[PDB]
């Protein structure tokens, strides 16, 4: 099929975003950090320079995919994956 | 070919990536019983009121097989006669109270 | 304009600069497009795959192609791999099985390195279409015969995919199974078994971050006569002590040492 | 010891053998016999600067070649100054390096030429190099619009 490759049809994973010191997001396993930062900005009317996505107080790289975050930091743990974001 | 994100202030139903037919590519589905419970609608009213939503069935062993290969679902998270499914699409997500956002790559 | 002299200048230019040079004059458009200057093309994170782009790839005749994180379609990938007979390295990281499935064609070039890390939908069944050989009436014609390096990081494959690798990849040397959490020590036992090409074919193996692999796989690795690289980093069920026991029980014939952590490398 | 080299315009130069062997070509002539060496393919002023460059690099360690691949930011300071010449002399230096087979000089002169291309547009390239555009406008528009990296 000519469009079976769209991200539309990828497996989905569930995230919870709490503010570093509450939102729930589902996306493709191939969605990258930069895309999720992209989404926060619109919701908060901010610019990427001022939104950072973190896990265990480490900023995650923009090109890492949700599935790599999950398997390196969340394997064996139930949904959803808990991530932090900060505003600076 | 863009990314679509589902957003909500409350936890979201689980979806499962399944190929329901040799004639269709894999895509995402909800458990039909979960969509009804969130909506507080009966199967009858849901299908009468929203006929364009796709409801399909697959054997319980075929569903568990396609879902057991995931490294994301844990044993406890794996459900499992048949299993009833409604397809994952923006219209159903908005009905469930979520917002949709399309992010380009 | 001395042609060899220019080709000397052009070899120091990047692909972007060269693309500019093609617009300089009618000659440079031909010289700068010489296949010597385009042996490895990188299109990583490329949003749009235009039929003009594809055409330009064919005209450059590269030997290595990196299409990772472009989510190319099966149609565009079929077009490319049928026009590129001398393609040996193909990187499809972050793509879709539906696109990788284009390699099931019979016109697929005999690749030596294939990268399918993190491609959505590539499971045991798909690995079986990709590796199983074509139609035939007799009671190895697989296009992945000559593969040396195979990268399978992040895939939802089980030991079943590995039996299909041992059977069809005599030459396999570098295998990457990172973040393939269904892999178990039995897979290692299967790759390193008596009478398998992989037993002596393997040189480097990356089991990094597989949560079901334990120190027991080290026992199977002592069977390999040519193992040089054993990456077991981040395997929570693997112990730095079990590794030191591998260095010890192997140091008669072979001198190993951990460069860092659980990574093992023959000195 | 020394060696007498004759330009193609007849001029003769006295050069240390260890400086002259930098040219692989000259080195393989010396071994061939010996019992001036004519350089029929090199002008005098060209051969004068080639001798200069070789005398400066006569003590260089051998260059690591792996990790190591084409790059243009590699030009030593001295070579950058020695190479502030007119475009003519620069190309003649390349041709001389090919004829005499001096890869250090060949690589460093090509890096210079390449540097005067990088970052610049087609029109600047042509202005820099005096390259007559031959594209029919449809051809020139087609090409650039023909592809984007």
């Amino acid at each position: 099929h000519s469009k079976a490759h769209y991200y539309r049809y990828d497996e989905q994973l569930n995230l919870c975003l709490e503010r570093l010191s509450n939102k729930y997001v589902r996306c493709s396993v191939r969605a990258e950090v930069r895309h999720l930062r992209r989404v926060l900005c619109h919701r908060l009317m901010l610019n990427p320079q001022h939104v950072q996505l973190l896990f265990d107080n480490e900023v995650l790289p923009d090109h890492m995919t949700m599935k790599q975050i999950w398997l390196s930091r969340w394997f064996g743990k139930p949904s959803p994956l808990l991530l932090q974001y900060s505003v600076k | 070919d863009d990314f679509m994100f589902e957003l909500s202030d409350k936890p979201l139903l689980p979806c499962y990536n399944l190929q329901v037919s040799v004639s269709r590519g894999p895509c995402n589905w909800f458990l039909f019983s979960d969509v009804l419970k969130r909506l507080k609608l009966s199967s009858r009213i849901f299908q009468a009121r929203f006929p364009h939503f796709e409801i399909t069935t697959m054997p319980k062993a075929e569903f568990y097989r396609q879902v057991a290969s995931s490294q994301l679902l844990t044993p406890a998270e794996r459900p499992g006669e048949t299993v009833e499914l409604v397809r994952y699409e923006p219209d159903l997500l908005r009905l469930l109270g979520s917002e949709v956002e399309f992010q380009s790559c | 304009m001395h042609r060899e002299v220019w080709m000397a200048v052009f070899s120091y230019l990047s692909h972007q600069d060269l693309c500019v040079c093609m617009r300089v004059c009618r000659t440079w458009n031909r010289w700068c497009c010489d296949k010597r200057l385009w042996t490895r093309i990188d299109l990583n994170h490329c949003k749009s795959i235009t039929p003009l782009m594809l055409s330009g790839i064919i005209r450059r005749q590269p030997v290595s192609l990196d299409l990772s994180w472009t989510n190319i379609s099966k149609k565009q990938l079929s077009w490319l791999i049928n026009r590129l007979p001398g393609l040996r390295d193909l990187v499809l990281s972050g793509c879709s099985w539906i696109a990788v499935s284009a390699l099931c064609s019979s016109s697929c070039p005999l690749l030596r390195t294939l990268d399918v890390q993190w491609v959505e939908g590539l499971k045991d069944a798909q690995m079986r279409d990709l590796l199983s050989p074509p139609t035939d009436n007799r009671p190895n014609r697989s296009k992945l015969r000559n593969i040396v390096e195979l990268r399978l990081a992040g895939l939802d494959i089980t030991d079943a995919s590995l039996r299909l690798i041992i059977r069809h990849m005599p030459l396999l040397s570098k295998l990457h199974l990172s973040y393939c959490n269904h892999v178990t020590d039995q897979s290692i036992n299967l790759l390193t078994a008596v009478g398998t090409t992989t037993r002596d074919s393997l040189t480097e193996i990356n089991l990094s971050d597989c949560n079901k692999v334990t120190d027991q796989c080290l026992s199977f690795f002592k069977r390999c006569g040519n193992i040089c690289h054993i990456d077991l980093r981040y395997c929570k069920q693997v112990t730095k002590e079990g590794c030191e026991q591998f260095i010890a029980e192997m140091s008669v014939s072979v001198q190993f040492g951990q460069v860092e952590e659980k990574l093992l490398q023959k000195l | 010891p020394s060696i007498k080299l004759q330009s193609s315009d007849g001029e003769i130069f006295e050069v240390d053998v260890e400086i002259a062997k930098q040219s692989v070509t000259i080195k393989t002539m010396l071994e061939d016999l010996g019992m001036p060496v004519p350089l029929p393919n090199v002008n005098a002023a060209i051969l004068k600067k080639v001798i200069q460059w070789c005398t400066h690099h006569k003590d260089d360690p051998p260059p690591p070649e792996d990790n190591k691949e084409k790059r243009t930011d590699d030009i030593p300071v001295w070579d950058q100054e020695f190479l502030k010449v007119d475009q003519g002399t620069l190309f003649e230096l390349i041709l001389a390096a090919n004829y005499l087979d001096i890869k250090g000089l060949l690589d460093v002169t090509c890096k210079t030429v390449a540097n005067m291309i990088k970052g610049k547009t087609p029109e600047e390239i042509r202005k820099t190099f005096n390259i007559k555009n031959d594209f029919t406008e449809e051809e020139e528009a087609q090409v650039r619009k023909e592809n984007q990296w």
